[PDB]
């Protein structure tokens, strides 16, 4: 038996203006991956999704189509800025069944896929490049469609080597940005330090402060936080961690000479501060694109679990000496915030005795903070992590979500599945709470006294109904 | 004439909520539900194109989806059938809408009649041969939109008393002639009774395209109209024919001789008053004018408060009931507005991948429960300012009330002829 | 030099009295501050000045030979003078009243009386060469009981009133020290001690003068200060003040040292606790603190001076006298004359010009001398009156002039709320102990006196932080800063939060448009839940759209304002979500008919609205007894949406039993 | 009503070139010279109103298979080719050919077919008339017309006989398949 999971089928980005006359259509796209197709095979998908978003412009002028199905694909679009369609096409699932006249045949499962999960996706990639590499229309007024082109190809040709859809679920949905939770006294402890840092090294402009990958202080926006939190957690503290799992014998971390009197220790830029030519190769990323449109050096330094990003303006070159003073200031003080903190968080957690595992595997998610909690996922590997219960629970989660947004008031949705598995879902003040209870023989009154409890335990002081 | 009053027109014309096309694999109209047919043809050339376009590279397209309202494609071998709905219907319903409206176009004209004249001209306009009998494929949108039969897939049948039912059933039952199948009397979309020839089995899409040939037009009324039908859930083939006895000229009882010949005019017309007879003798055809007089029984009678609306669809025979809609839902568009309600439970409880066997809605508006198991489906709908214990409640007081009263609103016993 | 560089300054209103010349004899009484000046002559016209006095103690006496001392007991009510070698006169002193001058003579009859001491309002003690005799006296009587004594060889005597212990050189290198106390009448014995002497040249043995010790009462302890003069040698650390610690319980120890780096004379006094020295060869005057971080060697503690030495500010008397109509200019007087003489404790007097002066610490010049805000504080968190100048340095450490380094302000107001919180747990252990049941007249409960230096969040809120914030000339992330630095310190010193200090910070929050600021602390809980805070939020609605919600979940979480969070809701048109939160906590019953179906025609699908009346009644009709409603709560006549109305409901069944 | 495709050639305003007839902007882009252009329009011919639906085929061999569906049912193939190139009439004996392989009629050797041979306000004419016209002639009398996208001259007189032929073949339709 085979069951293919989904898998990103193409890629693309197109701008119905550019070669507006015959002869010129291979002008429309701007990216399309894979890049090996027939030219001809291009501009047919161009051709297809363009059409497409014409039609369902007859119907509704103003909301043009969102996604497209068929028999072996998905097809999702997105706007993201005025006449730059990008479209990303998802093959759907396949049951691969051997037959008893000897040939096993291939059942394309039409209706397996989540429309919110890969939109979200999507959406995801086109604000990941606008966070690193600026919009798609301003790289137009700088340097033209050969420049834009080129940023394109260089970011995605990269980027979509990242997308695992064989394991997209619910927490794509949301896309939020899980916290740390902490009491009045060691957050203000943490302000008292921020402000302390950002005033003795007057250059850095914004700041982030994340403990043990999940957030805990953020100076940016909030649209702005998100974005740089997904790619702080996933493909910038879990490569440089892996050293510490890979041992000495790393190619990388045999070259890190580490400080005896503090723990701190670079993760961007100049890396190995002994080398008295080490560059000082920051990321640099745009924040506020909308307004103000800065430009920022991100530096990364973290401490033992602690991890603050400052973020100094584009013109304000760091040279070596300022990094070499910057670990001098921030190593003593970071390495005393992080002990302070990983105390406190271990006493709170053995304040908290061992009780059995909360029979609930619930999903929390706070539209306003995006604030986001779950004991249904486990974090197999840090770059991705990995549920814990049945796939079809998972999918009907997708389905409930799918169910719920239709309005936005105060809905509940409960369900009991053939597996006699309960599902239940709140969506209440801006929040979405899922829970799934694993109660054999159970009946709707006991299942609604459960999320009352579960509710009552973690989130009493957290709106909800009863 | 200036074009203002066409830009007043098609401003206006895409509001609809249910847009219906269904054209021929050419490209020429053969169906419009809200539009004029000559301008929608070109709109709805981009209908073809684009499922000949997805058809070239081994592939089809089949649904469209924005933000607020699908857009469903469905392919038969001789017609394509795309559906803009504006409404929370998850692309497998409309593509049954669209189904039932092919099944119906089925109906009209048979279904290898259709592969014939389609397999010797691809240029074969449509809409002369199944033109004026819109109504017929018009409405029936409309009965999908407030009657609940279809998205329950089963007939309705009629509260009659627990013993008329039976002598209405045996007075159908003795007048078998040869060229007969089934005989069906309905009560103005509800089944009083049915006799099926011995081991024999009807299809509820046939009896609700029957519902819609006699809802439709009012020629029925008048006298016995005999005419051709094809079934085409039972024989896609060939013909049947039936004829058309609104019993009582002031009541609406219809009774439904479906044949296998087309001259038999004579020969199953005396079947008419050889039923008739014997029941208007026996007296219960008073019983049956009576009960009659008041076919819809309301919720109170349940004796529940907080119960707005239900329906009760028993796997083991394969008829539902359901009380009268009345106290919010007197609109005609709240009822459409609760049917999507029970349309979205059976859906989501009926998905063969993922089946569940209880619901509960707790909405901003009327928050329902769906109990189903092997026996039965059971469908409810209350007022929002109802605890879980009261809903938990009325559910088991909804269920005696039924199997209490279970012989009065159903047929128990199956009639062969 | 400015009056920015001079700190000890002199009286405002000065003592002035008639010079010292050779017909009236001057005296001083350090017990009562009063200064005696006697016209001998056979009619010794006297009059005493004191600094509280405000009229001078005139009067007559005899002369009876020459006057050798002259004291008053306490209260002022019984005389006493020595003008003989052994027989001392007393005067029960009635003003305007003529008294006769009982004598006593010393029970040893070879003991010569170097004074006498007035320990208490009737007794006293009498201080001869060979011992001390202890009496009471009886005025009306007018007697001596001797109460105690002790014969002892002497070589001079001291005495500390406010302390009340007489100490005796008795050694004749007067190196050894025998100290004795007096309370509620009774003489009781203190230990002995030595005083270590510094190198000697041999041209003399060097004789420890009356002049070299002193007693004060520093932080209500009694010290022992020795003026030990390093001698001239290659390694000469200057002179130096040796404070032996004598307790009034155990042995007199050497605790804490003074180094001046200088050597010649020197005249000592206590001003604020503070032990102040003047070098009158150079005219310097040096502070030292014992309470601050001193070198302790691991036996005593040294101590630097706290400033750098300067000279007493330069005086301005007032004039005085008949001829005080011409425009003549002030007579500065000579600091630091010769005839400076000085008396414990802060007393200076001078009888070249016969004046009296008590010395006092100017705390603004500090500001500036000093700028180790850390050292500052804790030199400033001692001295009394120090509310107004630690005032001005914690509003001036924020000025864009002097604004000062973030550490340095969390050290400050680490060191206010240390004091804040010392003051608040002595409260409420007051409290606590008054309401456990223990009276007034026990020793131990005193009501905790607030002193100067405890500056509650009403002062840093109205002196530093609302001027502060409202100046907007600081760097608004500067002044977030600092806000949040003060409300680290509180919350770490396990202080309340005065909630208007939350109001201050969401007032700045929002004023510079830092809105997401705002929602992480109050997702952090930083800014704690309120009534007054959830109405600013929900005010907030406008410019910061989640603020909204961020109030109605604050009101959730207070647990005491439901009938906010159901107005909130009906603003918000959520009816049926009042509804099903009113019958939630168990209101449902007392609910009003009116309310939510008279804003029923405002979202228009009225059973979403009637759904309620017939509602109403499905819970407490049994009280009442109507299908439509009574005027139980004037609803009766409320009964007006039954006009389009739709379907039949028309009535509930009023269940009645 | 009649299912007309109009196969032409790319290059010559094929945005542009058919928008004069229909008279309206119902055909933009919908898969529309990129695929095929539909457009659509009613004919007042021999009294009976036809309706003509009109695919304007693109030419482009990257977007040509989609022409053996597109050519399901077809009333009338009109054939415009430039009376100045002689290459697109070189061609014209290719362009039938296609066409009746993909579309396949019932009886090919007499589907109507009308060339249409356009831009004749432009001078310097490289194909002689006659050439067309004898090409018609040795192809069983397809009727011919010379036409000016640009000015609109005469293009009615082409869908006219479209539609009268067409007419025929589709009593002719009628008549067979009942």
């Amino acid at each position: 038996e085979k069951q293919f999971p989904p898998a990103l089928l193409s890629f693309f980005i197109y701008n119905p203006r550019f070669g507006p006359r015959e002869g010129q259509e291979e002008n429309k796209i701007l990216f399309y991956h894979p890049n090996e197709v027939e030219k001809n095979e291009k501009i047919r998908n161009v051709g297809l999704c363009e059409a497409i978003v014409q039609f369902t412009r007859t119907f509704s002028p103003s909301k043009p189509a969102k996604s497209l199905h068929t028999q072996k694909n998905r097809q999702f679009f997105n706007e993201p800025e005025e006449n730059f369609w990008m479209v990303m096409v998802v093959r759907n699932p396949i049951i691969e069944k051997q037959s008893k006249d000897g040939k096993p045949v291939i059942e394309y499962q039409e209706e397996e896929l989540l429309d919110k999960v890969y939109s979200s996706v999507l959406r995801q990639c086109y604000s990941m490049y606008k966070l690193f590499n600026g919009t798609f229309l301003k790289a137009m007024e700088d340097g033209g469609v050969k420049l834009l082109k080129e940023r394109l190809e260089k970011f995605f040709h990269r980027y979509l080597q990242t997308l695992h859809l064989q394991s997209c679920d619910l927490l794509d949905i949301f896309g939020g940005i899980s916290f740390f939770p902490l009491d009045k006294m060691t957050y203000l402890k943490i302000q008292s330090f921020i402000n302390r840092m950002e005033e003795s090294l007057n250059i850095v402009k914004y700041t982030a402060f994340l403990y043990n990958d999940q957030l805990i202080w953020s100076g940016l926006e909030q649209d702005d936080m998100r974005i740089l939190y997904k790619y702080l957690t996933t493909s910038l503290f879990p490569r440089h961690i892996e050293p510490e799992l890979a041992g000495r014998d790393s190619p990388i971390r045999a070259e890190m000479p580490g400080n005896l009197q503090h723990y701190g220790r670079f993760l961007t830029g100049p890396l190995n501060l002994n080398d008295p030519d080490a560059k000082c190769r920051f990321p640099k990323i745009f924040v506020n694109t909308d307004d103000t449109y800065e430009e920022l050096h991100l530096i990364v330094y973290k401490a033992m679990s602690a991890a603050v990003c400052f973020m100094i303006d584009a013109s304000v070159h760091p040279t070596l000496d300022f990094c070499r003073r910057l670990d001098s200031i921030v190593g003593p003080q970071l390495t005393v915030l992080a002990s302070d903190i990983c105390e406190q968080f271990n006493i709170n957690k053995r304040m908290s005795g061992s009780e059995k595992e909360p029979q609930f595997k619930f999903i929390y998610f706070n539209h306003m903070n995006l604030a986001e909690k779950s004991t249904v996922h486990m974090r197999k590997t840090p770059s991705v992590s990995l549920t814990s219960v049945h796939p079809d629970l998972m999918k009907i989660l997708g389905d409930i979500n799918s169910d719920f947004t239709r309005v936005d008031e105060d809905e509940e949705i409960i369900v009991k599945a053939m597996s006699d598995y309960w599902v239940v879902g709140k969506k209440s003040d801006r929040r979405e709470l899922y829970v799934i209870l694993n109660q054999k023989n159970a009946n709707l009154i006991e299942v609604n006294e459960e999320v009352k409890k579960l509710c009552a335990t973690q989130f009493n002081n957290i709106f909800f109904l009863d | 004439t200036t074009e203002g009053d066409e830009e007043d027109a098609t401003e206006a014309w895409r509001l609809h909520q249910k847009h219906v096309f269904v054209l021929s694999e050419a490209g020429k109209p053969v169906y419009s539900r809200y539009g004029s047919e000559e301008a929608l043809s070109s709109t709805m050339g981009v209908m073809v194109a684009l499922v000949s376009f997805l058809e070239a590279d081994k592939n089809a397209i089949r649904s469209i989806h924005a933000d607020g309202y699908k857009v469903v494609f469905v392919r038969r071998s001789p017609l394509v059938l795309v559906a803009v709905a504006r409404t929370r219907q998850s692309a497998q319903e409309l593509a049954q809408e669209l189904l039932y409206i092919y099944y119906q176009i089925l109906s009209l004209l048979t279904g290898a009649q259709l592969s014939h004249i389609f397999q010797q001209k691809q240029n074969y306009d449509l809409r002369r041969l199944l033109s004026g009998s819109e109504r017929i494929t018009d409405n029936l949108l409309q009965l999908m939109a407030r009657d609940p039969s279809f998205l329950m897939g089963a007939a309705r049948c009629l509260p009659l008393a627990a013993a008329v039912r039976d002598t209405v059933s045996a007075s159908l039952q003795q007048a078998r002639a040869r060229s007969l199948v089934f005989s069906i009397l309905l009560a103005r979309n509800q089944l009083v009774a049915l006799v099926r020839r011995k081991d024999q089995f009807l299809h509820p899409i046939d009896l609700h395209l029957l519902f819609n040939l006699i809802s439709s037009s009012s020629s029925f009324r008048e006298g016995e109209a005999w005419t051709p039908v094809c079934l085409p859930k039972f024989n896609a083939a060939g013909f049947f024919h039936a004829h058309i006895s609104y019993l009582e000229p002031d009541t609406d009882l219809c009774l439904l001789l479906v044949s296998t010949d087309r001259e038999d005019f004579f020969a199953v017309s005396d079947c008419r008053r050889r039923f008739q007879e014997r029941l208007r003798k026996r007296g219960a055809h008073l019983a049956l004018r009576e009960a009659l007089r008041t076919p819809y029984y309301s919720v109170a009678q349940v004796g529940i408060p907080d119960l707005r609306h239900f329906l009760y669809k028993s796997k083991s025979s394969g008829l539902f009931t359901s009380p009268e809609i009345e106290a919010p839902y007197t609109s005609e568009e709240e009822q459409e507005r609760l049917l999507g309600l029970y349309q979205y439970l059976h859906s989501r409880a009926h998905n063969a991948s993922r089946p569940l066997k209880t619901i509960y809605y707790t909405g901003p508006n009327e928050n329902l429960l769906a109990w189903v198991t092997g026996a039965f489906e059971l469908y409810m709908c209350y007022s929002p300012l109802g605890t879980k214990a009261s809903a938990v409640s009325a559910i088991h007081k909804l269920m005696r009330w039924i199997r209490k009263e279970e012989d009065r609103l159903f047929i128990l016993t199956p009639l062969t002829y | 030099m400015g009056e920015e560089d001079y700190y000890l300054e002199l009286c405002e209103r000065p003592v002035q009295f008639e010079k010292a010349n050779p017909v009236n004899c001057v005296f001083f009484d350090e017990a009562n501050k009063q200064v005696f000046a006697v016209r001998s002559g056979g009619a010794t016209g006297v009059v005493v000045k004191g600094p509280d006095d405000r009229n001078p103690i005139s009067f007559r006496m005899d002369d009876k030979g020459e006057v050798k001392c002259i004291k008053f007991s306490l209260e002022n009510k019984i005389l006493a003078v020595q003008r003989t070698s052994k027989t001392v006169d007393f005067c029960n002193f009635i003003p305007d009243n003529s008294q006769l001058e009982y004598t006593q003579e010393c029970k040893t009859k070879n003991a010569n009386i170097l004074g006498f001491c007035w320990t208490s309002s009737t007794e006293i003690v009498f201080i001869t060469d060979q011992g001390i005799e202890f009496y009471q006296v009886l005025p009306e009587k007018r007697s001596l009981k001797l109460l105690k004594s002790h014969n002892l060889n002497v070589n001079w005597y001291m005495y500390c009133p406010e302390s009340a212990v007489i100490l005796l050189s008795t050694t004749v290198l007067e190196n050894v020290l025998q100290p004795f106390h007096f309370r509620a009448g009774t003489m009781s014995k203190l230990p002995k001690f030595e005083i270590e002497l510094p190198a000697a040249p041999k041209s003399t043995k060097p004789s420890l003068s009356e002049r070299d010790i002193a007693m004060a009462t520093i932080y209500g302890q009694l010290y022992v200060l020795f003026l030990r003069h390093h001698s001239r040698t290659s390694n000469s650390t200057g002179a130096e003040v040796v404070l032996y610690h004598l307790p009034r319980e155990g042995a007199c120890k050497k605790m804490h040292i003074l180094k001046l780096n200088r050597t010649g004379k020197f005249a000592l006094n206590v001003v604020d606790n503070l032990v102040v020295v003047h070098h009158q060869d150079t005219e310097t005057s040096v502070i030292f603190d014992i309470k601050l971080r001193g070198e302790f060697d691991g036996s005593v503690t040294f101590h630097h001076p706290v400033l750098p030495a300067r000279s007493i500010q330069p005086y301005q008397i007032p004039i005085t006298g008949p001829a005080a109509v011409t425009s003549q200019s002030p007579v500065p007087c000579k600091l630091y004359s010769s005839s400076w003489i000085v008396f414990q404790p802060d007393i200076i007097i001078s009888a070249s010009q016969g004046y009296l002066w008590n010395l006092q610490v100017k705390l603004e010049p500090i500001v500036n001398l000093l700028p180790d805000k850390g050292r500052l504080m804790d030199f400033l968190l001692q001295r009394k009156e120090c509310k107004m100048v630690i005032l001005s340095v914690c509003s001036q450490m924020l000025s864009e002039s002097d604004r000062a380094s973030l550490p340095v302000i969390a050290t400050v107001f680490d060191k206010l709320n240390h004091e804040y919180k010392k003051y608040l747990d002595a409260e409420q252990s007051y409290a606590m102990a008054v309401e456990a049941g223990q009276s007034r007249s026990s020793p131990l409960l005193k009501r905790p006196v607030r002193t100067q230096a405890v500056l509650d969040q009403s002062d840093v809120y109205t002196h530093v932080l609302s001027a502060f914030v409202e100046k907007k000339e600081m760097p608004h992330k500067f002044v977030i800063a600092v806000l949040m630095e003060y409300i680290r310190s509180l919350n770490q010193f396990q202080i309340a939060v005065q909630h208007y200090l939350h109001e201050l910070v969401i007032k700045t929050l929002v004023q510079h448009n830092l809105f997401y600021m705002l929602h992480q602390f109050l997702q952090y809980h930083v800014l704690s839940d309120s009534k007054p805070l959830a109405c600013l939020l929900l005010s907030l609605e406008s410019f910061y759209p989640p603020a909204h919600q961020l109030s109605l979940d604050m009101l959730k979480r207070l647990s005491t304002a439901n009938d906010e969070i159901v107005e909130v809701l009906l603003s918000k048109h959520q009816v049926l979500a009042a509804l099903r939160f009113i019958r939630g906590i168990g209101g449902h019953d007392n609910i009003s008919a009116r309310k939510f179906l008279d804003a029923a025609k405002q979202t228009e699908d009225n059973m979403l609205f009637y759904t309620i009346f017939r509602f109403f009644e499905q819970r407490n009709q049994r009280l009442r007894g109507s299908p439509n409603f009574t005027p139980g709560e004037h609803c009766e006549e409320h009964v007006a949406f039954f006009k389009q109305i739709f379907g039949d409901q028309a009535l509930m069944r009023p269940t009645t039993f | 009503l009649l299912k007309v495709i109009i196969l032409g050639d790319s290059g010559v305003g094929k945005n542009s070139l058919m928008n004069q007839y229909v008279n309206k902007k119902f055909s933009n882009q919908y898969k529309a010279t990129i695929g095929a252009d539909f457009l659509t329009k009613e004919v007042m011919v021999d009294d009976r109103l036809v309706t003509m639906q009109i695919w304007d085929t693109a030419g482009q061999e990257r977007f040509q298979s989609l022409g053996v569906a597109f050519y399901r049912g077809a009333d009338c193939c009109v054939l415009v080719f430039d009376v100045t190139a002689p290459n697109t009439f070189k061609t014209l004996d290719s362009w039938r050919d296609e066409f009746l392989i993909q579309a396949s009629p019932r009886d090919p050797e007499n589907f109507p077919f009308v060339v249409l041979g356009n831009k004749i306000d432009l001078e310097n004419r490289q194909v002689a008339t006659k050439r067309a016209q004898a090409w018609c002639y040795s192809k069983n009398n397809i009727p011919y017309f010379e036409t000016s996208a640009k000015e609109a001259i005469n293009v009615e007189q082409a869908f006219q006989t479209i539609a009268r032929n067409a007419l025929k073949q589709e009593t002719e339709v009628e008549l067979y398949n009942e």
